[PDB]
């Protein structure tokens, strides 16, 4: 799931996080009384998309720019009413761009000093850790690879909690001296919080910094949310804006299927996740490009299965399907039938070649075989990515 | 440490089994047929049934009293998310040597928190969760995988993916090789035993004579069992390793099913793990579906066969 910068600056503030004022607006008069109520010397506007690259896109509307700075209120409304309503394309979107209901009108704040901190589960270490860096603003990847004695790190005892010393540590490492080291090191410790309290798997701050003021501020940020709190984390889930996303993986979500969609023609699906990441690999391997991973889970339901075909023969990029199932206790000879049922009802039209294992594959696969359908039965893994390469043109 | 209780994980034809939320849809199935396939299940656990009768087995309020009564060295756990990580933490505190937890779901934070407790015991070992299970094939199957497919003999498999296992289980079996014991450490970041842990009990059992390790995207649990087989199995008496690493052709920043699946950070791809493993000895198989003739290929070149 993803949050709209607004959303994740608010969720941040609510947990005595420092972030810049603002106000989130609907409409260009929303807009200018946000702007007046700031009372700033100076004002941003930024139009509310999760696709990057605002700064230098484009509205349909003909304006250039998704984010501007004015001192004006006047300006911000006039601007904002040239935003909402209005798609904004940039190098992230599609050509059609993305709807903009929202802006931010914010307080303008100087960035002095910036550097990276994020928090996450240490896979290797079993707990949180802090990972910080001086050299912020910039992929932190990079600074590994440039600077790895720039990258540093804070266990932390997940009993324990974060203490004060680990704290101080990383806001003396990171570059904050003075009464800013302070200021840091109480931040550090109510992100540490908030990572624990929302079920992230990543709170990322980039820019962690100063202004010329003398004030720590979090200027930028980004949250990763583990799927598997969602029971417990219910409104912070109902902000989830779907609308960036893929439609089928929207649809595919409806009915608790992990669909991936990936740059190929070759689509599958396989109850289990190992596998279903191998069958996309070994579509690869055999010379072709797998269209997405879809992984039903361990077991057998045929309802799944259905559902399956139902995202796949709508996609216009696929040409060939590829399925592998393994039927445990079930007897292949129903699943086969349900399988030409689906064919059937949703109308396949592209070839599709099934790989069975389980009780009564014979007779399953003579059932696809006098299905009058294009359906095609594989003996093994490689047998079916060859046979699923060889189906399109 | 906790690694003491490793030796854990060899069940055998004398392990008694307890299934906690034994009386749940999933639990009452996979108990239906390990009952059906003369699994010594002894009984079960769901808070507030106890003195119940299931599947003409006892029900017991607690993993305390039902270890009292039937004497039960391990469970497997079929209990739903919000409460899966307490019913870790209960067979723990009773002490059961071996648990299996089958769901799917658990908060990653609170698996943190059970492996914190995990680390400082040792009574207990832990394979999941998010896991299929271990068999012995022949005389223990604690989860959900077929056991018909499985014919006792020469190889040990450590798995992230149950899939995958039957694939090279059905391979192995095909070629005449056989299974010395399988566990399906399970596709969750944060979790009870990793491939380290099975490769030491492979490396030291005498009846297994070659490994399969499978593997995928995310983490460094594959990179770390490199280094331990360049360590421990890098001179005499050497066992040959076969591996193979799902997520070649997976996208950065997205999680594969799995919730471990995940390239993060540009960390965690497949090719970084196929180097690491062939650096120390292992024979990578590029293919999912030749685990078992690569294998049975480094069985002739150590003429280990007939
Ligand atoms: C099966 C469950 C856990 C529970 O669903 P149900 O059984 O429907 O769920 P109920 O609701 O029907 O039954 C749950 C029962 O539990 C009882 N209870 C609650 N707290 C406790 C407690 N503290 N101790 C004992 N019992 C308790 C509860 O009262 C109830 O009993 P009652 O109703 O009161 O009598 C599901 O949540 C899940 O996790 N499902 C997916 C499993 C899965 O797939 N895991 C991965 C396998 S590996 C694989 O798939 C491959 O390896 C793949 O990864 C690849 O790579 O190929």
């Amino acid at each position: 799931m993803n949050l709209q910068e607004y959303q994740s600056k608010k969720l941040m503030s609510d947990n005595g996080v420092r972030v810049q004022r603002f106000f989130v607006a609907d409409t260009a008069n929303e807009a200018l009384e946000a702007a007046k109520r700031l009372n700033a010397k100076e004002i941003v506007l930024k139009a509310q998309i999760l696709a990057g690259g605002r700064g230098k896109g484009v509205f349909n509307s003909g304006l250039k720019g998704g984010v501007h700075l004015t001192k004006d209120p006047n300006v911000v409304g006039q601007l904002a009413k040239q935003m909402i309503g209005y798609n904004l394309a940039t190098k992230q979107t599609p050509k059609e761009g993305v709807k903009v209901n929202k802006v931010m009108v914010a307080e303008a704040l100087d960035i002095s000093r910036e550097t990276y901190l994020a928090i996450l589960m240490d896979r290797s270490c079993n707990g949180p850790v802090l990972v910080g860096s001086p050299q912020g603003g910039v992929d932190i990847e990079e600074v590994a690879a440039s600077n790895p004695e720039l990258i540093f790190k804070e266990q932390i005892d997940i009993f324990e909690g974060i203490k004060d010393s680990q704290a101080q540590r990383m806001a003396e490492n990171l570059g904050f001296v003075g009464p800013l080291k302070s200021q840091a090191a109480d931040q550090i410790t109510k992100l540490y919080n908030l990572f624990l309290k929302i079920d992230a798997t990543q709170v990322e701050v980039n820019p962690f910094g100063e202004t010329p003021e003398g004030q720590v501020v979090c200027f930028d940020a980004k949250i990763n949310f583990d799927d598997n709190a969602e029971f417990r984390q219910k409104d912070i889930f109902a902000m989830d804006d779907k609308s960036e996303n893929e439609p089928i993986e929207n649809e595919a979500a409806k009915y608790d299927l992990k669909y991936i969609g990936l740059d190929g023609n070759i689509a599958c699906f396989v109850n289990g996740a190992g596998l279903a990441m191998a069958t996309c690999d070994i579509i690869f391997l055999n010379g072709g490009k797998p269209a997405n991973f879809l992984d039903l889970g361990g077991g057998v339901k045929e309802a799944q299965v259905y559902q399956a075909f139902k995202l796949l023969t709508a996609d216009p990029k696929v040409e060939a399907i590829l399925v592998n199932i393994f039927g445990g206790i079930v007897n292949c000879a129903i699943i086969a039938n349900g399988i030409t049922k689906a064919c059937r009802e949703l109308e396949l039209k592209v070839p599709l070649v099934v790989r069975l294992e389980g009780t009564n594959v014979q007779e399953a696969q003579k059932i696809l075989n006098n299905s009058g359908l294009p359906i095609t039965s594989a003996i093994d893994l490689e047998d079916a990515a060859k046979k699923a390469v060889a189906s399109v043109a | 440490s906790y690694t003491a209780s490793r030796q854990h994980l060899y069940v055998d034809k004398n392990t008694k089994i307890i299934c906690q939320g034994f009386t749940g849809k999933q639990g009452t199935f996979h108990s239906q047929q390990a009952l059906e396939y003369g699994t010594k299940l002894v009984g079960g656990t769901t808070p507030g049934k106890g003195g119940q009768t299931h599947l003409g087995l006892p029900v017991f309020n607690t993993v305390k009293e039902a270890k009292e009564q039937t004497g039960a060295t391990a469970s497997v756990i079929y209990v739903p998310p919000p409460f899966a990580a307490a019913a870790i933490n209960e067979a723990i505190e009773a002490e059961i040597p071996l648990v299996v937890c089958i769901t799917e779901g658990i908060p990653q934070q609170d698996m943190v928190r059970v492996k914190h407790k995990l680390l400082r015991q040792e009574k207990t070992r832990l394979i999941g969760p998010n896991c299929p299970g271990v068999i012995n094939p022949g005389e223990c199957k604690i989860g959900i995988m077929p056991g018909h497919i499985h014919k006792k003999g020469r190889i040990g498999i450590v798995s992230r993916s149950g899939t995958l296992t039957y694939e090279a289980v059905h391979q192995t079996t095909q070629v005449g090789l056989g299974q010395s014991l399988c566990v399906g450490i399970g596709g969750d970041p944060f979790n009870g035993t990793d491939f380290i842990d099975c490769l030491e009990i492979f490396l030291n059992d005498s009846a297994t004579e070659g490994i399969i390790l499978i593997g995928e995207i995310g983490g460094n649990a594959e990179e770390n069992a490199a280094e331990f087989l360049k360590q421990h199995n890098s001179g005499p008496n050497s066992k040959p390793v076969v591996s193979f690493i799902a997520g070649l052709t997976a996208p950065p920043g997205r999680r594969m099913g799995h919730a471990g699946a995940i390239i993060a950070g540009g960390k965690g791809g497949a090719k970084e793990k196929i180097s690491a493993l062939q650096s120390a000895g292992v024979v990578v198989s590029m293919s999912p579906a030749q685990l078992g003739t690569t294998i049975y290929k480094e069985f002739e070149k150590r003429k280990m066969l007939e």
